[PDB]
RNA sequence: GGUGGGGUAACGGCCCACCAAGCCGAAGAUCGGUACGGGCCGUGAGAGCGGGAGCCCGGAGAUGGACACUGAGACACGGGUCC
RNA sequence: GGUCGGGUCGAGCCUAGGCUCCGUGAGGGGGGAGAAGUCGUAACAAGGUAGCCGUAGGGGAACCUACGGCUCGAUCACCUCCU
RNA sequence: UGGAGGUGAUUUAAAUGCCA
RNA sequence: GCGGGGUGGAGCAGCCUGGUAGCUCGUCGGGCUCAUAACCCGAAGAUCGUCGGUUCAAAUCCGGCCCCCGCUACCA
């Protein structure tokens, strides 16, 4: 996905894996969600 | 009878009784009338949607075949159903398919027919001028898309969403095909009025 | 691009008939977007960066778009026609 | 000058044709900022089960399990390698 | 003198905190 | 044709096997922490619809009445 990775440091924040996972349930939607 | 006979279907059951031997076994009576032609017993026949099945990895559907195994309008002895009355149709297909109401307007016509399946639907839709049903009547909005709303196509029925909200006609995506003899056939739409999906159009299918 | 021709003051596919497969292109073709160019001005230690209304030598329009008369001189700002 | 024919260059109009120039306009999903509303405690130490990356599956929400990899992981027992 | 690496072990139920 | 419970504010436990409504969420209050919630323990709390019978003696075994009422005659 193009990582950057300044961001798994989970100082301020919350953790990578699990908000990759989460903006695939997007992006699989914007793709199907009647973007057709 | 001009037109494709299709018998537009409301019930379906299975005759076996609990714990009936392999001897006598039937297959699903399927029920409807008939309005567009005649069917009869030992005809071919494809029912539709019917049967969905994973075909390349997406959601589709199989029209099925078959011949009816008898006819009947409940207690006495014909063969060949003509027009008038929810004619019960038992056919060569499996029960399990048609037990529980599981094609619930289901549609009948010839294996060698024509009556299309859509996942898009294009459908002319005529708004209703009050909350009919109800207690209460507020008014009726002029609306945009990504509502989802219940679609019932004559005897079938689905949900729907849209992208391409025109004023007068809609294009609808589904999760089931559609059983459209011909043009404008009257499927209606209702949204949810408080658990209770009220009338706010008719329309008719254009294909 | 070639042979052979009419045309303008003048050479030119500038135009015509014939003959063949050439032309450019990632050392940026085409298409999109912005601007009138050059003497020079503003700043800066200098290396650069940014601007080119006002003065002089260039180039183009006369409400939008087309076309001709007269004269050495042009399709003519205070000359002529059509839409 | 006029009028008929033939030919010649040519705006506009006009059918139909998709492109781009939009006042808008109908449900929407997120997104940024308010942290005396409500729900819980994943992150920092061995954060009360160590954490963190790639694929997959699930979950009212932060999150949990499944094989393959690194120290940006703490002590006891024990080695082994060098200084 | 100080580490530098490896194998094992490494423990019930323990949630949260106005105001300058 | 019947047939069931006839229970504290709430789950109704417990009914032939007979004497303590019987625990459990909830209401008052007392403990521990600094303070909250979790945690602990006393208190309140109906006393079996109700008239009875049987029963030394009771929901406990059997009946009058009535509360609410829960199952009474579908596969083309
Ligand atoms: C599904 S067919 C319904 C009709 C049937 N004969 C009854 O009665
Ligand atoms: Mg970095
Ligand atoms: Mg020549
Ligand atoms: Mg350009
Ligand atoms: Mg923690
Ligand atoms: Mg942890
Ligand atoms: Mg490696
Ligand atoms: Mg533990
Ligand atoms: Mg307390």
């Amino acid at each position: 996905m193009k990582r950057r990775p300044r961001k798994w440091k989970k100082k301020g924040r919350m953790r990578w894996k699990w908000i990759k996972k989460r903006i695939r349930r997007l992006k699989r939607q914007r793709k199907k969600e009647r973007g057709l | 009878l001009s037109q494709k006979p299709v018998m537009l279907v409301i019930r379906s059951f299975d005759v076996n009784k609990p714990g009936t031997q392999f001897n006598e076994l039937k297959g699903g009576v399927i029920g409807g009338s008939i309005i567009q032609g005649l069917f009869k017993v030992d005809q071919e026949i494809k029912v539709l949607p019917g049967l969905r099945v994973e075909k390349q990895g997406k959601v589709s559907y199989e029209p099925i075949f078959t011949k009816i195994s008898s006819i009947r309008f409940g207690d006495e002895e014909f063969k060949e159903a003509k027009p008038g009355g929810l004619v019960a149709i038992g056919t060569y297909l499996d029960p399990s398919l048609t037990k529980a109401d599981n094609l619930l307007g289901s549609i009948i016509t010839l294996a060698d027919a024509e009556v299309p399946v859509l996942w898009n639907i294009r459908i002319k839709y005529n708004l209703l001028e009050r909350v009919v049903g109800a207690k209460e009547m507020l008014k009726v909005d002029p609306i945009r898309a990504k509502e989802t709303l219940m679609l019932s196509v004559g005897s079938s029925t689905t949900l729907g969403i849209v992208t391409s909200v025109k004023k007068d006609e809609i294009e609808v995506e589904l999760r089931r095909p559609v059983a459209v003899w011909s043009n404008n056939i009257r499927t209606v739409i209702s949204r949810q009025i408080a658990g209770r999906w009220r009338m706010i159009g008719w329309g008719l299918v254009e294909i």
